[PDB]
């Protein structure tokens, strides 16, 4: 007998205040119970499971279940409500890699070490919260009582307990081979590196040289998979990664949750598949949790899908990470508030792609946008790479100057150099510091009452010229902007603009150049036209002239 | 220091689970060579998958330094510890401390790693260095001594520290020392030439009772509520005009009495905002009364320990930044101004970073506590890069303005 280490156990506790399981056993057919106490046997012997006394009082059902072809049961219990009493652990498996971001390995080998887990003892403490009782034949004898010694499969900590106890055992293999890989994904453990096929199975043979130390035989996984390995979705090959085949499914009628998979396919294509749009198919779903309501596309929505055909037509794949190479993301608006972009290092082959939306708001510019895909990307690149891209934006050096300068708040990009791909992103419009000598001064003020909702809107100028429109089912911001939009349409192309309306100074200096108000839409696109604009404020009821003679002519 | 002071968590508050924010690869090697030392001299020690707290990492350089620092962002355990009446019911916070010609900061935060951590409160303190593309499980870590940036450290340590201190405080009584967190704040009536030293011979006075070489200096005799002026002109346009009783109707909430009738009535009429108005000599009185009124200070304004300090911040452009430090509105208990940030001419974001730490920095020698701030940026931009200008040992708080504020004008 060749000594072997213990594999060191975790200690496990019950959430505080609650008790084990107390669940009834669920009375069995003669021949389910009958294989069930064949399968413990087996159990029993190779050390799973161990029989305990009548002093126990927890219970926790067990079952029994076939397949199809396979002629034989199955035992299955059920630790629903164990999992609920037992304590949270640190699930040690939450994110996985990004194949975008792995480097090339010359050599692969796959590893079983589903048996390993059955090496992993359990807390000696904890134990006796899984109990099970196999009923006796006729209930005329006391039923046959076990508990686990080993971590059991559908129990709370045993994936985390698993990964961490294997993760334990390999880290000083790891840490004295730093010429390989390994990952454990279930009962597989991947060894990767790039020696040359000699020196590389020299270092698995050392592997299993190591894990024996703790009574672990690890023989290569059984019906080898050829390249691709399917994992995670994704197919990686030697040299080059993509998503599994996506496949668009033909449809003359689709329903909410049908579109719901469309948009999760082709969110998951969006990572390496450029310029994929999402926005007209997401939107067809906002208000709704029937998911077999039938919705008919908008012209929209099939444009855009067909859109998408035409990019899933041909396979793409992307390309690994060499970290002697530069690091580069490209940005592209596509409209409605979408945004793409590519990471790579060499031009032609992406390591990665991805889209990014517009955030829900009133008001935004093509400038904000630009600076929050900037700022995923920068977070996304940490993750995957460990460092911020070099970014490439359709925005000129100049625009993004004046853009930060004169803008009221922080905001940055990192370092990023201009591409010329239309459509460049732009400042649509610029407001001036000081008044403009020579131009005409409107006074504009509007008001509505908030029970008639009948309002008014217009404005008085130094030349005399005036306006006071009415208006129906208004409300006193909108009054406001109506006095500024009918003051900037009836102007020349230089003016001076006077309101009182805090409300919609808050949007102006905000320098949206889109919106959900067709009202401010329609003075975005006067203030596009001027040539220059000054806007100055003053507070209300304050005696100042053109303002208190404008609002005695709006305020009924 | 055997023996290890009992911790416990509020009542019904279980441990913090803050999600680890990535890390570049050069701030993950870094912490990898700080804790794998710092695990050799048992200050921490790794942890099973039966710990599911976490406490965000990341690594820092301090000011004029080059060596990487690890900075745990302990903001969720803070809340969630005990409140703690130490060995009294309270410190009253050293007023004398912002009356100092001269205060040097001194980081000693390494002492708190020679006071065991309550075995069972370990558990709180668990951290992760995080991976590359999760290549690797997270390496995780829990503390065994008094961490750095916790808020029960300088608790558990005062008693040890208030021995250290004393025969140097008997030395120099007119010497103001003062402990926030993990910093030290010693304060001299004395011309730079001679602080140097005391803060010296400080420093080798405590590395004789078991440092960093590292100092900066303060000083606090400028530290007021800046005051409301208004411009001294020859000529007045309609835009000046209108300018001026904006700026006055806004201190007005502030202010009692002040009034704009008389600057009002001068903009009688529909007129060109360029056009020049001669101020009538009512016009000028009351424009003259206003001055005087904004020359005292704002009525009934009083620190209230119980309520939050407030800090907003506006960006003036051209490298200026203004703020103001309140509890309630319009009751401003500190103003100020910022010019010329070092070292980000170009970088928005580093300028504001450092603002917040000086601002923290000035309300900690003021109150004793550091305040919540309102800051002019998107949230989105401001979580992706302040980790990357901070160089303070402690976090404040704060939320976004997304709005424009029109008073921004008004402190111009
Ligand atoms: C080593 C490994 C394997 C898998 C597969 C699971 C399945 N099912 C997954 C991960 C995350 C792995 O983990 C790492 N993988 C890499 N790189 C990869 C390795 C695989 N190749 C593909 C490939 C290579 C060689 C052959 S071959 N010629 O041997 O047949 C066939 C296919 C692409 C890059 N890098 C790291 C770094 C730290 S972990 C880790
Ligand atoms: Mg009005």
């Amino acid at each position: 007998m060749v000594p072997i280490s213990p594999i060191e156990t975790v200690p496990v506790k019950l959430k505080p205040g609650m008790d084990g399981p107390k669940v009834k056993q669920w009375p069995l057919t003669e021949e389910k119970i009958k294989a069930l106490v064949e399968i413990c046997t087996e159990m029993e012997k190779e050390g799973k499971i161990s029989k305990i006394g009548p002093e126990n009082p927890y219970n926790t059902p067990v079952f029994a279940i076939k397949k199809k072809d396979s002629t034989k049961w199955r035992k299955l219990v059920d630790f629903r409500e164990l999992n609920k009493r037992t304590q949270d652990f640190w699930e040690v498996q939450l994110g996985i890699p990004h194949p975008a971001g792995l480097k090339k390995k010359k050599s692969v080998t796959v590893l079983d070490v589903g048996d390993a887990y059955f090496s992993v003892p359990l807390d000696e403490d904890f134990r006796k919260y899984t109990a099970f009782t196999i009923p006796s034949i006729n209930n005329e004898t006391p039923g046959i009582r076990y508990q686990y010694n080993v971590l059991p499969q559908g129990w709370k900590g045993s994936p985390a307990i698993f990964q961490s106890s294997m993760t334990k055992i390999l880290e000083p293999f790891a840490a004295q081979n730093p010429d390989i890989v390994i990952i454990q994904y279930m009962d597989d453990l991947y060894v990767g590196s790039d020696l040359e096929i000699g020196q590389h199975r020299t270092k698995i043979e050392e592997l299993r040289q190591h894990l024996l130390r703790w009574g672990l035989t690890t023989p290569d996984k059984k019906h080898q998979k050829e390249p691709p390995f399917l994992w995670m979705g994704y197919e990686l090959h030697p040299d080059k990664w993509t998503v599994q085949p996506i496949v668009l499914p033909e449809k003359d009628s689709w329903t909410v949750n049908d579109i719901q998979k469309l948009v999760g396919k082709l969110n998951w294509a969006s990572q390496i598949y450029p310029g994929i749009k999402v926005r007209q198919l997401s939107k067809l779903l906002r208000g709704t949790k029937a998911l077999t309501e039938v919705i008919p596309l908008t012209e929209e929505a099939e444009l855009e899908l067909a859109e998408n055909r035409e990019i899933l037509k041909e396979p793409v794949h992307g390309v690994y990470y060499d970290p002697s190479k530069d690091l580069i993301a490209e940005i592209q608006k596509q409209g409605q508030g979408q945004w793409t972009y590519q990471i790579y290092q060499e031009p032609f082959k992406n390591l990665k792609t991805g889209k990014y939306a517009r955030m829900r708001g009133a008001h935004t510019n093509d400038v904000k946008q630009l600076t929050e895909a900037v700022q995923k990307i920068t977070t996304e690149s940490i993750v995957i790479w460990g460092k911020t891209p070099k970014f490439k934006l359709p925005i000129q050096k100049e625009t993004w100057e004046t853009w930060w300068t004169e803008y009221w708040q922080a905001t940055w990009i990192p370092e990023w150099e201009f591409v010329n791909t239309p459509p460049l992103v732009k400042l649509w419009y610029q407001l001036e510091k000081e008044p403009i000598v020579g131009a005409e001064t409107f006074y504009v003020d509007g008001a509505a009452n908030r029970e008639t909702k009948l309002g008014k809107a217009g404005y008085v100028t130094n030349k005399g010229r005036q306006k006071v429109v009415p208006l129906t089912n208004t409300t006193n911001q909108k009054t406001e902007l109506q006095a500024i939009y009918l003051a900037l349409q009836d102007s020349g192309l230089e003016v001076n603009i006077v309101t009182d309306s805090q409300y919609a100074l808050g949007i102006i200096q905000a320098q949206p150049d889109k919106s959900e108000s067709e009202l401010v839409n329609q003075i975005i696109e006067q203030l596009i036209k001027k040539e220059k604009v000054y806007l100055a404020w003053v507070p209300a009821h304050k005696g100042i002239g053109g303002n208190e003679q404008v609002d005695k002519l709006v305020s009924a | 220091p055997i023996e290890t002071v009992p911790v416990k968590l509020k009542p019904g508050m279980d441990g913090p689970k803050v999600k680890q924010w990535p890390l570049t690869e050069e701030k993950i090697k870094a912490l990898v060579e700080i804790c794998t030392e710092m695990e050799k001299e048992g200050k921490i020690s790794k942890i099973g998958p039966e710990n599911p707290y976490n406490t965000p990492v990341f690594a820092i350089k301090k000011k004029d330094s080059t060596k990487w620092r690890k900075l745990v962002d302990f903001r969720e355990l803070n809340k969630r510890t005990q409140d703690f009446w130490e060995v009294q019911l309270g410190i009253p916070h050293p007023a004398g401390l912002k009356k100092k010609k001269s205060v040097t900061v001194l980081d000693v935060g390494d002492a708190y790693f020679s006071v065991p951590l309550d075995e069972d409160f370990r558990k709180y303190t668990a951290f992760t260095i995080p991976s590359i593309n999760n290549e690797t499980p997270g390496i995780r870590y829990q503390y065994n001594v008094l961490p750095q940036g916790w808020k029960g450290s300088p608790a558990i340590f005062q008693s040890s520290m208030t021995k250290i201190l004393e025969p140097f405080k008997k030395q120099n009584p007119d010497i103001v020392i003062y402990q926030y967190m993990d910093d030290l704040y010693v304060g001299s009536d004395l011309e730079i030439g001679q602080h140097r030293t005391k803060i010296e011979e400080l420093r080798q006075h405590l590395l004789r009772w078991g440092f960093l070489w590292m100092g900066y200096e303060l000083h606090p005799d400028k530290w007021t509520v800046q005051p409301i002026v208004l411009p001294e002109k020859d000529s007045w346009t309609v835009n000046d005009i209108q300018k001026l009783v904006g700026k006055l109707n806004w201190a007005s909430q502030i202010y009692p009495g002040i009034k704009v009738r008389q600057l009002s009535k001068l903009l009688r009429g529909t007129k060109a905002l360029t056009e020049v108005i001669p101020l009538t000599e009512e016009a000028e009185l009351e424009l003259a009364e206003n001055r005087e009124i904004l020359k005292e200070p704002v009525h009934g304004v009083y620190y209230d320990p119980s309520k939050d300090l407030i800090a907003e911040i506006q960006k003036q452009g051209q490298g200026q930044w203004t703020y103001q430090i309140y509890q309630e509105p319009f009751k401003n208990l500190k103003t100020g101004k910022y010019a010329r940030m070092r070292g980000a001419h170009t970088n928005d974001v580093k300028q504001l970073t450092e603002a917040v730490q000086k601002i923290t920095t000035e309300s900690i020698v003021i109150w004793g506590k550091t305040p919540k701030f309102k800051l002019p940026i998107q949230k989105e931009t401001w979580e992706t890069w302040w980790t990357e200008y901070w160089q303070a040992t402690w976090i404040p708080e704060w939320e976004f303005v997304n709005t424009p504020p029109l008073v921004k004008l008004w402190y111009q």
